[PDB]
């Protein structure tokens, strides 16, 4: 019973149209009711549409005439076709798999539906050098900024993926621009300041950048 | 009428102790048709219990959901501190199925003070034409803080943002990082960049600050 | 013809030649052309108990 990966969501424009896509595994899917129910990343839980297990569909109110749900059996994948779309159906998304009484006992992972605004652009990198004024006895901060991006689902990680001790990734800032922004910070000790290897990996999945920086104290 | 809504809608307690807390309607349900989910951030929405009743597999006993009518409760008898997480109640009585807006579940770590740290703009930047200041404010119980930036002794209002992030699940803390935006023009009107932290465990508030131009 | 069963007020506008829901989907099935006549009544008072 390992099922229920999403795909498909992103930046699209208004008034547009998107098929998604939510694949299960190891499991009817046609003997059954799936569902799904969207994240306002605000606010709660606000359930979309369900499918029958016979086949029939219902819908939200505000949804309704604009939003149509199927599936293929053949293939296990349910299809969740969004028509005419507002710039206030932004949340995230989840198909769920549905039992008896309507519980969603099992949970998809989710897609973000980004209503168009600003377009896609691509990050523009900064590192912040660990300084004397970051440090503090035994151990120095230095990070990488990484700003004006729209596209939301950003990445950066610390070598590689190496450093999981302090590596803190801040949440990304909505600009007055409309451009999101943010900056990863960890600290290492203080006699390691240029020593080893501290490169900062950013990644654009929305796009495809891919970019590392190194962080060195001020010169 | 089918409104899901919380009793106080967070808690902040110490591992090891028991935990109640409920969901209050807009209306008497028809009997026992509502659940529980709880949500781990960034992760996916989990079941809790059906029925307020009995809970599914996958769930050790260490929870208990009771109520009826408008009043529906759920207790935790003893404080697992991995659980922390931001608690639903959802119902399926009526003709849609409502939710609620969640309960957040958390610890008071012991006071602990922030490290400070001012972090000038790059040199790389100030060729853009901009100049990000940024003040890290580093592990810290009490979120309460205050961020005062100042310009030669201004106080700054209006042209910083910060984010803070999630409580920490191996120490319990929260960190803080705020940003202060100014044009490369603007940034070179002034010489002492100041950035004041207040907090409850520190006894009078700590300024970390560099001065525009000095390596 | 005569078919007899109780089920809940909340959903017996279920029932109309062509409509949806378990007890149109599942459970029961009308055509969608019909003649004859529906009709039910509440029985709380000895159909309900403590």
């Amino acid at each position: 019973e390992v099922q229920l990966v999403e795909s498909g969501g992103g930046l699209i424009q208004p008034g547009g149209s998107l098929r998604l896509s939510c694949a299960a595994s190891g499991f009817t899917v046609s003997s059954n009711y799936m569902s799904w129910v969207r994240q306002a990343p605000g606010k709660g839980l606000e359930w979309v549409s369900v499918i029958y297990s016979g086949g029939s569909t219902y819908y939200a109110d505000s949804v309704k005439g604009r939003f149509t749900i199927s599936r293929d059996n053949s293939k296990n994948t349910l299809y969740l076709q969004m028509n005419s779309l507002r710039a206030e159906d932004t949340a995230v998304y989840y198909c769920a798999r549905d039992y008896g009484d309507f519980y969603f006992d099992y949970w998809g992972q989710g897609t973000l539906v980004t209503v168009s605004s600003a377009s896609t652009k691509g990050p523009s990198v900064f590192p912040l050098a660990p300084s004397s004024k970051s440090t503090s006895g035994g151990t120095a901060a230095l990070g990488c900024l990484v700003k004006d991006y729209f596209p939301e689902p950003v990445t950066v990680s610390w070598n590689s993926g190496a450093l999981t001790s302090g590596v803190h990734t801040f949440p990304a800032v909505l600009q007055s621009s409309g451009l999101y922004s943010l900056s990863s910070v960890v600290t290492v000790p203080s006699s390691s300041l240029g020593t080893q290897t501290y490169i900062c990996n950013v990644n654009h999945k929305p796009s495809n950048t891919k970019v590392d920086k190194k962080v060195e104290p001020k010169s | 009428e089918i409104v899901l809504t919380q009793s106080p809608g967070t808690l902040s307690l110490s591992p090891g102790e028991r935990a109640t807390l409920s969901c209050r309607a807009s209306q008497s349900v028809s009997s026992s048709y509502l659940a529980w989910y709880q949500q781990k951030p960034g992760q996916a929405p989990r079941l809790l219990i059906y029925g307020a009743s009995s809970r599914a597999t996958g769930i050790p006993d260490r929870f208990s959901g009771s109520g009826s009518g408008t009043d529906f409760t759920l207790t935790i008898s003893r404080l697992e501190p991995e659980d922390f997480a931001v608690y639903y109640c959802q119902q399926y009585g009526s003709s849609p199925r409502t939710f609620g807006q969640g309960t957040k579940l958390e610890i008071k770590r012991t006071v602990a003070a922030p490290s400070v740290f001012i972090f000038p703009p790059s040199d790389e930047q100030l060729k853009s034409g901009t100049a990000s200041v940024v003040c890290l404010l580093n592990n810290f119980y009490p979120r309460e803080a205050k961020v005062q930036w100042k310009v030669d002794n201004a106080l700054q209002s209006g042209n910083s943002q910060e984010s803070v992030t999630e409580q920490d699940s191996k120490d319990s803390t929260y960190s803080l990082s705020s940003t202060l935006t100014l044009s490369k023009a603007d940034y070179e009107k002034h010489k002492v960049y100041a950035c004041e932290v207040t907090h409850q465990g520190l006894s009078s508030p700590v300024t970390k600050s560099f001065n525009r131009g000095e390596c | 013809y005569a078919d007899s069963f109780v089920i809940r007020g909340d959903e017996v506008r279920q029932i109309a030649p062509g409509q949806t829901g378990k007890i149109a989907d599942y459970n029961y099935k009308l055509p969608d052309d019909f003649t004859g006549c529906v009709i039910a009544w509440n029985s709380n008072n000895l159909d309900s108990k403590v």
